[PDB]
């Protein structure tokens, strides 16, 4: 069996091919860097303009690279949602007509569940249960992952996701958007504990996060402290530290909540040098283990969407005719299923 | 042949289908619904004539203006069932498929087409027909504001016929002109005269693979003032 899996959420276009056998036949992407790195953020109309241009060649290349036909292709998967509607927009409606057109079943994918699964894509994955950290742009949410689509949320942000909160800092850095893998960089070349951030909500017990509060203590270094490189290489140490700190404390409270010996780590700030590092060096104390995507497939990608896409095609998540999209879509509407992974 | 033809870049879902010889239509509005009709309407007209998207020899899309959200889902429809059935595709304006509405309507030959762009600007056309049934005007389209409009109208002269939402949101707008303003009796675009525009365009070999079908949105300043340097 094979899926063609398409993702058009926000400012990436991923397209991917997944046999349930031999596992991923085509990777395809295009970043939209240079388009939104002018205006600071994802400017929503021209994402979804960029995703037009970026589709169709990018299934096309996703074909080529397989060496696979129109037949060979047993489904095709799209990201519905969460992500801009614009965006998702493009992806749905070429992948519903292409799939249509392909006479193959069409499987609207939720763009979270496929950062919770991009783990599956690497050898040795993780058995169930475990507890999931989603942690990119638009997201930062601890889950009780039980099973296929029995996801409880354990706790989430209250205010800025950790992906929002390191491209904050880092605008304030002088880095270009997005900034947080470059902040990163400037991070490593720092001195540690030179500044102390908070470690927002750890004082109390509980889930839940905050990192808006973390923006503020960095402009605060940033205007009572020097210009050059090396201070700015310190306050970049110091936020890094703050974040990864944050998410480890909350991912041993959530794994002593639960009893369990397992953490899976995704989204786009799984990629992380720092964080993968701390939540290894974690669950080596605690005798459990840490999976995670390769660092390619922590950012949004189209792997994620076929393999999700794979897994609710067998569990039966097919679409009618009718193309729609949900820019807001919980990870716990999301029905109960088996997972076939052999 | 076997053309067919789609548009979703107004409050209006349609699909044609000419079967050489034989035109099957139909015409919706769809506010808020066209992602849940376009492809059940796609699938009737193909049921309805007979055909197969194998059989289609071509896919005629509104290329807009329009609304951007329409434009794309128009494009995006017409992508995925070009890309899966491997067919080439015909971009049609949506002003100039107007132009041909008037013509099938009431006869005329002399269309000024304004659709409403918001924001206090229409996207603006003048179309005239030819004796071989070829509209000229393809150059003056453009996103204005109701002056410039004025402007334009001052350098033509004669009888024009009016067609689209740009008239009913600007009713005022040949005022004052020197020309001879009547009805069209189109306020939007059918695929149904998409059909006839795109006949002529694969005859002449204007057609494409559907990696280089493009949208016309005509209005580009869409995003807010970039960063400071
Ligand atoms: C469309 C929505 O559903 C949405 N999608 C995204 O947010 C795009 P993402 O690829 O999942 O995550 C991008 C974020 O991940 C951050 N990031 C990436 N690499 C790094 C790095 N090494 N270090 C630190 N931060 C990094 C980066 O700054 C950015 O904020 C979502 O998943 O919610
Ligand atoms: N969230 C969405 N899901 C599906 N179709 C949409 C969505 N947003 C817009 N559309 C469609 O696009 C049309 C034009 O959008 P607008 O430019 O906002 O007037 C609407 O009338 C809808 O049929
Ligand atoms: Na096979
Ligand atoms: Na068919
Ligand atoms: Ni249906
Ligand atoms: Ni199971
Ligand atoms: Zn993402």
């Amino acid at each position: 069996m094979r899926v063609l899996g398409i993702e058009t959420s926000c400012d990436e276009t991923g397209i991917a091919i997944y046999d349930d056998e031999k596992g991923l036949l085509a990777n395809q992407l295009y970043s939209q860097v240079k388009l939104h790195a002018d205006y600071g953020g994802v400017v929503p109309e021209l994402a979804s303009r960029d995703h037009v241009r970026k589709t169709v060649p990018l299934i096309q290349a996703a074909l080529k690279e397989s060496g696979l036909t129109a037949k060979d292709i047993d489904a095709v998967a799209y990201t519905a949602g969460p992500g801009l509607v614009g965006a998702l927009l493009v992806g749905a409606t070429v992948g519903r007509s292409l799939a249509f057109a392909w006479d193959v079943p069409a499987i609207p994918v939720h763009h979270m569940e496929g950062h919770l699964l991009a783990p599956m894509l690497e050898d040795n994955p993780p058995e169930f249960p475990f507890v999931a950290l989603l942690v990119s742009g638009g997201h930062t949410q601890l889950i009780s992952v039980t099973g296929i689509g029995q996801y409880e949320l354990l706790g989430e942000s209250i205010d800025d996701a950790a992906g929002e909160a390191f491209d904050k800092t880092a605008k304030l850095l002088g880095l270009d958007y997005p900034g947080g893998p470059l902040l990163s960089k400037m991070a490593a070349q720092g001195t540690a504990g030179r500044f102390v951030f908070p470690r927002p909500m750890t004082d109390r017990p509980g889930l839940d996060f905050s990192f808006s509060g973390l923006k503020t203590f960095a402009a605060n270094t940033i205007r009572d402290n020097g210009t050059d490189d090396q201070t700015r290489a310190d306050i970049a140490r110091a936020f890094e530290d703050a974040v990864v700190d944050t998410l480890m404390i909350k991912c041993k409270r959530a794994l002593d909540q639960t009893g369990f010996k397992r953490l899976v780590m995704a989204g786009g700030v799984s990629a992380n040098r720092t964080l993968r590092a701390k939540l290894a060096e974690m669950m080596k104390k605690r005798r459990g283990e840490v999976f995670y995507a390769r660092p390619e497939f922590c950012t949004d990608n189209g792997a994620m969407i076929a393999y999700a896409g794979m897994v609710r095609f067998k569990a039966g998540a097919t679409a009618d005719l009718g193309v729609s999209v949900r820019p807001r879509w919980p990870l716990a509407e999301l029905p109960a299923a088996h997972h076939h992974h052999h | 042949m076997r053309i067919l033809a789609i548009d979703t870049a107004t409050e209006a879902c349609s699909v044609a289908l000419w079967n050489d010889g034989t035109v099957n239509a139909h015409f919706e509005l769809c506010p808020r619904e066209h992602t849940q009709r376009i492809l059940p309407m796609v699938q009737d007209i193909l049921t309805t004539s007979g055909t197969s998207l194998t059989d289609i020899n071509a896919l005629a899309y509104g290329r807009g203006p329009g609304s951007f959200t329409g434009v794309r889902i128009g494009i995006g429809i017409a992508q995925g069932l070009a890309l899966g059935a491997e067919l080439p595709m015909i971009g049609v304006s949506t002003l100039m498929t107007m132009a041909q509405g008037a013509w099938r309507k009431n006869g005329a030959t002399r269309v000024l087409a304004a659709i409403d762009a918001r924001m206090g600007e229409v996207y603006w056309a003048e179309y005239q027909r030819d004796e071989n049934g070829i509209w000229h005007g393809e150059e003056t389209e453009a996103v204005l504001k109701p002056e410039i409009v004025h402007e334009r109208m001052q350098q033509l002269s004669g009888e024009w016929v009016t067609v689209g939402t740009g008239w009913q949101a600007w009713p005022d707008l040949g005022k004052e002109s020197g020309l001879v303003l009547r009805d069209g009796e189109v306020l939007l675009p059918a695929a149904e005269d998409m059909l006839p525009i795109a006949c002529q365009m694969f005859a002449e070999g204007k057609t494409v693979a559907v990696e280089h079908a493009e949208p016309v949105y005509l209005r580009n300043n869409v995003a807010w003032k970039k960063l400071p340097g």
